[PDB]
């Protein structure tokens, strides 16, 4: 569990807007079970990218259009429009997932939460990383 | 007086309940009317009882806990026991800063904490008043702000008085022996006593 | 049509929401099955010959995987979800068995084609490996609940088994000394679970499946294979004596299962050479059973 | 107040009825003649007699299940069971439509559904008057144009006023709960509740 | 006379107990209240009840044994039994130094060792006075200095004359046998004597 | 440092305080085991996984010992330790068991480097032997109370077994008519004895063997395979009809066992070639069955 | 030291690192869960990377190391930004085939030290093992 | 039980080593153990740490017994980071299988001494075993 908690794979879908919900929530279970509060998201910026490789030099395909619904109840969305979902399905490996064909590689992701405030607690967390494909479609 | 267990003689892990059985003892003058209708009266007080059940004990353990007993026996007190499954510590702080009112009788109570106590007290945990030795059972709860209002399924014995505190954590029935007339125990060539249970009952 | 073969198959454990892909994986067996309820209501009116069979329940499903040692440790997380407690790269055995239920996971086995049988309520009820003179594998036996065909899935692209380690030679040790003439040091855990049968009245026209379990007891034991060696007349360290208490530890290049203080048996067989067989489990008061996972240079 | 049940709480799928009991208690005066010829005589009441058994419980299902019934036993009311295996919807519509004629003592209900009804009951269903809380089984029915002729088990334990309404879906048997005086349940030290059984007679 | 136990005779292995059982035996009184309160009235002594089980025997074992029951019979002497888990080696010295101040009838023994003694005796463990053949269990020791504070179950049985002197190792069950009035043993074809069974009373 | 080979071995079984070294051992088996105490105090305080193991008494030893048949006939001495009467070379069934107790005595595995197991509280419980068209050898099993780790022993350098002794072929005989077409004659006897444990309180916190045990029954039993053959149609000597009483002996040139009345009771098996199994042990008021050991010449 | 003990700490590319311990001594053998914080008042840990386990070896980086909360028991060993970066650029480029993430930058080793008037020196290794560089995309 | 004096000793490169020993009398003649710990009077340990266990063999280091809390049993063998380091001047360069930080140092054994505490000089081994060297990143 050095790295495999913070890690899940996404899968934008073709001609449509992606949209990943994300729900901030500080659970305590050391000290008893069954007790979580949200995480006041108050200047807790979000920001991530896409890119084709984990070389030195990588081509940025997209970047994720994070936004802070709800400043409290530990409520955050990170979103990315039709035109980056095109420019992914387009800049993607045309190898073929063989258990599940419309899934194709695109890239890999990370997405760092920046705090930055008053106090002297600029700190910085990578909350998440794994791999990002997409899945082909017809209907246009 | 206290009967040993794991918490308080952590060097003897043999005793302990292997099984306990809190069974519900209300006598009650049921009949059985012609028409149907069952019509019952409670008159006897309700007593909680208590059956122990042990796991294979050593010698020195069980060396510890007849010596207990015997001093029981001998001295004639009465016999505590904490149940460990409703030793859940659910409600923090320390309650003598709560009221409860004077002039409450029955199965519903009124206590105010006045902003002290952390946690909420569920259906079917136990309740016990610091003056009487009586075990209650929470059936319903109702907060509004720092007032509770709490249900106990016997009827409280004594009416407060203004002065009787919350008891939410390490609540001990005052039980007596039901077994003393006859206690055997056998010991195995394996070199343990097997078999060794206690039927409790709650006095008063 | 579409067939479905087992090499071109890919297991995928699905836990926390973050799927598990465990490549490296030798071999794996399962099997689903139903339950019926078939009476013959033979009576002296009509001596009948056709039964009353309806299908009402699920069998339990026992799923076994065989699983390489892998540098990423990915496969030590089965002693997380059997219930050990971690600490950095360790795993204890605790004293007490944390909560009454085990901890539950789905999982896939996903086929080409969308084809996939979901296993759901699973619990890890076995894992035992046997460090030997060949590559060391430890076989998980999970039982499940409830199995279902579904269409879409989950597939650990990330998160997987890397290269398999290499082999290397076992040793066991009484603290720093080396015990001589080891065969096959073989490791066995256990949470030994049951199911709560709880079909009722209300499941009847319907088709019931095991959702919830309680564990037993959990165990860590191993049997130790040796050659019988003595190298005095009369020697006191290499006997059949049985020993109350002695720390012993199978220590091995990438892992090493600890018994701070262990209970052995021993068992001597006049075979072509003579061979002693110890039965190694903790004591009453011993400190927890350690299991280290070391990737690359411990 | 109604007994848990997978209906109203499946979250909790231990307290389902493993096995249920309907018992039939019609104390009678049996008398054989040494003629051949055997007599009875009935002057007591009929009531219908439920028992359940209960699997293993989680402390969870087996906390809500002990809430529920010292709730019952504190405030005295009467326990409701729903028997799912006479829940069969076979009339649908409005029951306040439908007339009794009054003076109806016997052992059979004449009612003109009024059109208002569709379905018909079957022979050996639940059928229950609004007004009463004794639970019938029809033993015949018979149909001519709107009239009913419904036959019950149990004879009319009330004259009809001519304002009850017949109830055929919905049923709940109003019992109260028999051997409550020493009601117990043991622990395990595998922390699931064994050995709980609900002996209920219908207290009408 | 002593019971024969693979102490004395181990060349008769199946002489040996294969489970003893320790019984107290102290009848009393008990009243319930209807107001909870269980209340005790204790008038009859206690006297320790021990329950002998045996394997197969042997003709030669058998032999033994029943000679020496049968001189037990016919000189109507007391079986002395002796319990090897209750021959722990606590207290060493001599016992004829210490003294017992007289005047002690309640269920308390205040000796002043002298200095005389090493070890302290342990709860639970077998004492005994040396003009009196009743056995007591040590059910608390505190100790002041040289004068040790010693709790017996059993409320003495005798009013100390001050030349009493305590005996703590070496204490034996002065026993009478009881079931003897049909006492026998069945001998199988193979050879060997199965159901023997001594039921033993502490007749002080 | 030392191990220790099988086929470097040598045992000794001390009777009477002479030692009978066994030679012209073809194979023999052995295990030593201890028996435990394991339970597991989980309470409802304390959800334990450790158990509660203690070794407390040795689990009697089953040797086995596959002996070639020898010129000094040392080995008819396992039927005389195992209850037979003796006259000249001939060992008799007794009508009685002699003794309630079996006849006990140690023995010794030897092995290089004052190397040893001893074995106490012997008793022979099972010898046979198939008299066939392979070399005769007959199993002996005898079963141990206590076994031990010696430095010093006895050693057999005088009694021991001689030369094999050549192969003969079977035949059984009806006093002096020949039984046709043999095919495999197999001998069984036994000492159906029964341990007596007496683990009682006093032993608590020792290990525990068993020192006595008691003869249930001895018997003496043979099972003979047969070709069907019939010489004439509706014969009277050779068909499957039981036979309440008949003298048979199964001879060899150097073996000779008697029943001086039989009670046969037949088996017909349609295999390949048609064959009957004979199920021969003697009647009830049968003379004692004989059991003659010549070496040579008779 | 803790030679069973070695954990290999894994460093966020792009991200500044942090890790916390706690000190924290337990007596259970009067009851379960009897731990008291470990009072750090005068301690000062130290530690280092270095590319090489043997003498010779060119150092990496250098924990920024600090003391959280004196007294209660909770330590911090962390690094800023800049020094993950350098980390990242000394790191080997033998890419795993199967965690293509993680790279090795180096061993290292912290030791915690008592420098008390009236005492001598405490030092003592309480960290072993090495640190993997986890790469990075969105920068 | 039998007999476990064979433990090795991990010494950390650039750190001072310290060993606490709680000597202790347990006898099993009743079944909970005494817990009864020796009294330290008239005890001195003495122990060297020699490469190899051939005759002529080079002293690496000599440890230095420090003897405190005699009522209660207690011992501690220790020996300076000076004497850390002349040992892991000396020690081979190949490193043990199990752990690739570790390296032989050489053997030891420390001796127990009661000196005419009944005119008798009854002196015996306590344990022994090989010494490994750790090495360090810190320094």
């Amino acid at each position: 569990m050095s790295t495999e908690n913070r890690v899940i794979d996404l899968v934008v879908d073709e001609n449509v807007p992606y949209g990943l919900l994300m729900q901030f929530m500080d659970v305590d279970d050391s000290v008893y079970p069954s007790t979580s509060k949200p995480v006041d998201l108050t200047d807790f910026s979000l920001r991530g990218s896409i890119k084709s490789s984990l070389e030195d030099g990588a081509e940025t395909v997209a970047s994720f259009t994070t936004a802070i619904v709800d400043a409290a109840q530990g409520v955050a969305s990170i979103s990315l429009p039709v035109s980056a979902v095109t420019t992914i399905a387009s800049k993607a490996s045309k190898e073929r997932d063989r258990y599940n064909p419309r899934q194709r590689l695109a890239g890999y992701y990370d997405v760092i939460i920046t705090r930055t405030a008053v106090g002297s607690a600029a700190s910085s967390f990578r909350i998440m990383e794994g791999k990002v494909y997409i899945s082909d479609g017809v209907t246009q | 007086m206290r009967l040993p267990d794991p918490y308080t003689n952590p060097e003897y892990p043999g005793l302990g309940f292997e099984s306990v059985n809190l069974v519900d003892n209300d006598p009650m003058i049921r009949d059985e009317l012609p028409n149907g209708k069952v019509k019952e009266v409670k008159i006897s007080a309700q007593y909680w009882g208590i059956n122990i059940s042990y796991p294979e004990l050593f010698p020195d353990e069980y060396a510890f806990l007849d010596s207990r007993l015997l001093e029981y026996k001998r001295t004639g007190d009465y016999l505590d026991v904490l149940l460990p499954q409703y030793e859940a510590f659910r409600v923090r702080g320390d309650t003598k800063s709560v009221t409860i009112p004077a002039g409450q009788k029955g199965s519903q109570i009124i206590l105010n904490t006045n902003g002290t106590l952390t946690g909420q007290p569920k259906a079917g945990d136990l309740f016990k008043l610091s003056t009487h030795p009586k075990v209650y059972k929470i059936t319903n709860f109702s907060s509004s702000g720092n007032v509770w209002n709490i249900s106990l399924y016997p009827d409280l014995f004594i009416t407060t008085t203004g002065s009787e505190k919350p008891v939410f954590n390490g609540i001990l029935f005052r039980t007596k022996l039901m077994n003393g007339d006859s206690f055997g125990s056998t010991l195995n060539n394996n070199g343990t006593y097997s078999g060794i249970s206690l039927s409790l009952r709650e006095s008063l | 049509m579409f067939y479905s073969l087992m090499r071109e198959s890919k297991i995928v454990i699905e836990y926390d929401g973050r799927g598990y892909h465990f490549d490296a994986l030798s071999n794996y067996d399962a099997s689903t099955s139903f339950q019926e309820f078939k009476t013959l209501r033979r009576t002296i009116h009509n001596r009948t010959n056709y039964a009353d069979s309806i299908i009402n329940a699920q069998d339990p499903s026992s799923i076994s995987l065989a699983i390489n040692f892998s540098t990423t440790l990915i496969e030590s997380n089965f002693f997380d979800w059997m219930g050990f407690t971690r600490e950095g790269n360790s795993l204890f055995l605790p004293r007490n068995t944390p909560n009454i239920e085990p901890i539950m996971f789905n999982m896939y086995i996903i086929n080409h084609n969308n084809s996939c049988i979901y296993f759901e309520n699973c619990y890890v009820s076995t894992v035992d490996f046997s460090l030997d003179k060949s590559i060391p594998i430890l076989n998980v036996g999970i039982e499940s609940g409830k199995f279902s065909e579904v269409s879409t899935f989950r597939d650990g692209y990330t998160i997987t088994q890397g290269e398999v380690l290499p082999y290397s030679a076992p040793a066991v040790y009484t603290n720093s000394s080396p015990l001589p003439a080891l065969i096959s040091a073989s490791m066995s855990f256990q949470q030994q679970c049951s199911w709560r049968e709880d079909r009722n009245i209300f499941d009847i026209n319907k088709i019931y499946t095991n959702k919830r379990a309680y564990v037993n007891e959990m165990n860590a034991s191993a049997t130790l294979a040796f050659y019988y060696v003595k190298r005095l007349v009369g020697d006191k360290f290499l006997n059949l004596d049985p020993e109350t208490r002695t720390p012993l530890i199978i220590k091995n290049k990438y892992v090493s299962i600890t018994f701070p203080l262990a209970r052995i048996s021993k068992r001597l067989n006049f075979s072509d050479l003579y061979q002693v067989e110890y039965d190694v489990i903790p004591t009453a008061d011993s400190d927890p059973v350690e299991i280290n996972f070391f990737g690359e240079r411990k």
